[PDB]
This record gives structure tokens, sequence and C-alpha cells, in this order.
């Protein structure tokens, strides 16, 4: 493959920077953040109570609207300095561009009010390396070279200023 | 007005100047440099004896540790508040180039760059986009150059090489 995929980025006041992927069959969309400082990728669950704050304005993924779901259920955490971020892990389809790859990803069930109930996103996609994933779960980025259809082994970002 | 862009299995051209310069990672593992040194003017304020800097996509503000901060920021004339540090309004214009030495490099910000200039009263303050965070090991403790600094520097994050380059952003 002599493939490149691009994401367009929403620019929200200089301090998020957000775009598009699509998970799921068919594709249930989220705004995420593309996280090099991490390796995961979550979203919120639509098993995340309606008396969280961080859950209940972002959109949530729902297994059950999805026919490429696959079912794993193990509980994962991550320690965020204001509070625990929880969920559980799924596997399912996503696409980010032109790409598509089956991913193991956490859907979360709680998490913080502060910072989450500001973020204008919706989740994060870890760039990361699977030392940093927590579980070891292979990271997206693995899977994207795993398809050997990509040009070169590398991304790049571009950050406009508002 | 286009926010930004990734691009997965190269880079725009369109969007970047010049040729990139690259830098080794420490180890595979983390998306982690080494730093050799922090400017503020053209003096070496900071990071003398070498320090590691993240370059982390996912975060907005370029972040030290609590005691390199707040040395930085001494030096800048800023104050502490709850979360963030500022200047009044009015003198955002003037504060000093900040530089990160990288590789064979210096990376330069401007006051434009880190200052959030809402305001030039000097009777209302101004946020500095450079926060205090203190990362624990493994990781840190490290500098982060989140997108304060991604912003001036198109950024590639290259896989097969182990290695990170920076190219002056076209906007
Ligand atoms: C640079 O653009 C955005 C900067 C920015 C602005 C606000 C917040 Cl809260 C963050 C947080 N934000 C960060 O600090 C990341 C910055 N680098 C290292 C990890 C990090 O600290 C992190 C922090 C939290 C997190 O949590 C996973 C849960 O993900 C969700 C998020 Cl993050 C938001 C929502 C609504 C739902 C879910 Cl499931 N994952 C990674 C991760 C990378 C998003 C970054
Ligand atoms: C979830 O997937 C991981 C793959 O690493 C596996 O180790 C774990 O046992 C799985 N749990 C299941 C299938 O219930």
């Amino acid at each position: 493959g002599n493939t490149t995929s691009s994401v367009i980025l929403t620019n929200y006041m200089d301090t998020q920077y957000y775009g598009e992927i699509g998970i799921g069959t068919p594709p249930q969309t989220f705004k995420v953040v593309f996280d090099t400082g991490s390796s995961n990728v979550w979203v919120p669950s639509s098993k995340c109570s309606r008396l969280y704050t961080a859950c209940v304005y972002h959109k949530l993924f729902d297994a059950s609207d999805s026919s490429s779901y696959k079912h794993n259920g193990t509980e994962l955490t991550l320690r965020y300095s204001t509070g625990t971020v929880s969920g559980f892990l799924s596997q399912d389809i996503i696409t980010v561009g032109g790409i598509t790859v089956t991913q193991m990803f956490g859907e979360v069930t709680e998490m913080p009010a502060l910072p989450f109930m500001l973020a204008e996103f919706d989740g994060v996609v870890g760039m990361g390396f699977i030392e940093q994933a927590i579980g070891r779960v292979t990271p997206i980025f693995d899977n994207i070279i795993s398809q050997g259809v990509l040009k070169e082994d590398v991304f790049s970002f571009y950050y406009n200023r508002d | 007005s286009l926010g930004g862009q990734i691009v997965l299995g190269g880079s725009d051209p369109q969007h970047y100047e010049g040729n990139f310069h690259y830098i080794n990672l420490i180890k595979t593992g983390v998306w982690q440099i080494q730093m050799k040194g922090v400017s503020v003017g053209s003096s070496t304020l900071l990071c003398e004896d070498g320090c590691l800097a993240l370059v982390d996509t996912g975060a907005s503000y370029i972040s030290g540790s609590t005691s390199s901060i707040e040395k930085l920021m001494e030096a800048l004339g800023a104050k502490k508040r709850l979360f963030d540090y500022v200047v009044k309004c009015n003198e955002g214009p003037t504060l000093p180039d900040i530089s990160f030495h990288l590789g064979g490099k210096e990376y330069t910000l401007t006051s434009a760059d880190y200052v959030f200039q809402e305001s030039y009263s000097s009777k209302k303050l101004c946020t500095l986009a450079i926060h205090a965070m203190d990362i624990p090991p493994p990781t840190g403790p490290t500098w982060a150059l989140g997108a304060t600094f991604i912003r001036k520097f198109y950024t590639e994050f290259d896989r097969r090489n182990n290695r990170i380059g920076f190219a002056l952003a076209r906007h």
C-alpha cells in the first residue's frame, strides 16, 4: 500500500484539538484527541450512568447497535490526578480517515467530572507505544502498521492557531 | 479555517516549511526525547545539565516540573494562581522569547506563541500557555511539549526510525 490518511481536526480555543473516528457497524462517530502521551483508545460507554456529568453530555458507544462488536469485558483503570477513569475492554471496527482497523478499546463507565466535563470531544486515541498501554492492549497505530497499507510508519501533526 | 490535521503514513508539506530536523528517542516505549536547555531571552535559565521532553499531542500546554516552572515564571514576572500563571495584559507583548534546545537546534517561541493576549490593559491579567505538572516515574520528571509547542512546530512521529521530527509550521 501507498496510502496516507489525513483527518481534519477542530481547534477549540487553542486548548483542545480533536477530530473524527467511527466505531462499529454502522459507524458511531466520536470526537477524539490523538494523544502521543497515551496508548489506549477510550470512549464513553452507553453503560456510563447519566449521574456522571463527564458522561451526560458526550456521545456513548452502544455495543448493542453494532454488528461487528466483539465482547471482552476485562475491567481496566486509569489513574488521573482528579480521580480514577475506568471501564472495560471491547473490540470493534474503527475507522480513522480512510483506514479501517479492528481494535481493542476501553468503554468508560465512570470518570471524574473534572476535567472531563469540559472536554469538547468525546474520547481519546492514544498514539503512543504498547509499553505505555494499560493492560498491554495493542494500540491503534500498531494495528495500522500490521495492515501494511501505509506508505511510511510515521504520523504527523499540524495544529493551527485560532 | 482549518483547526489542524493528522497524517497517517506521511506528512503534509502544505503545512510546514524547510526540512524536518530529527531527534532520536531516548528509549522506544515513550514519545520522549532529550532536552539540552530552556532559554529565557538569550540566556539558559534551566535544563542546563540535560533533561527530558515528552512530545505530547494530547496536552494543551507546555509543562515543566513545579520547581522548574516556578523558576521560569520568576523570570517572566508572572504570578501564581490556583491553576495558571498570569501576567498583566499590557506586558504580554514584551515578554521574552523562550527557547527549547532540542537536537541540533533552538526551538524558539515568542510571546505571541505563549501569551493569551485577550486584552492589552494593565487593569487586566493574561494567561500563559505554560503550566506546572509533575509527571511521575516512569515517564517523569519530564517536561512535556504540548499544543503550545506543536502549534509552532509541525511534528512527525516516526516509528520505523524511533525518532521525532520538527519543521516550522506554515500557517
Ligand atoms: C490537545 O488537545 C486536548 C488537550 C486536552 C484537553 C482536555 C482534556 Cl480532559 C485532555 C485530557 N487528556 C490528557 O490530558 C492526556 C495528555 N497526555 C497524557 C495522557 C492524558 O493525560 C490523558 C488524560 C486522560 C485520559 O483519559 C481517558 C478518558 O478519555 C476521555 C476523555 Cl480524555 C474525555 C472524554 C470526554 C471522555 C473520555 Cl473516555 N487519557 C489520557 C486526554 C488526551 C485527551 C486533554
Ligand atoms: C480480553 O482480551 C485479552 C487479550 O489480551 C485477554 O487476555 C483477556 O483474557 C480477554 N478476556 C476475555 C476474552 O474475556
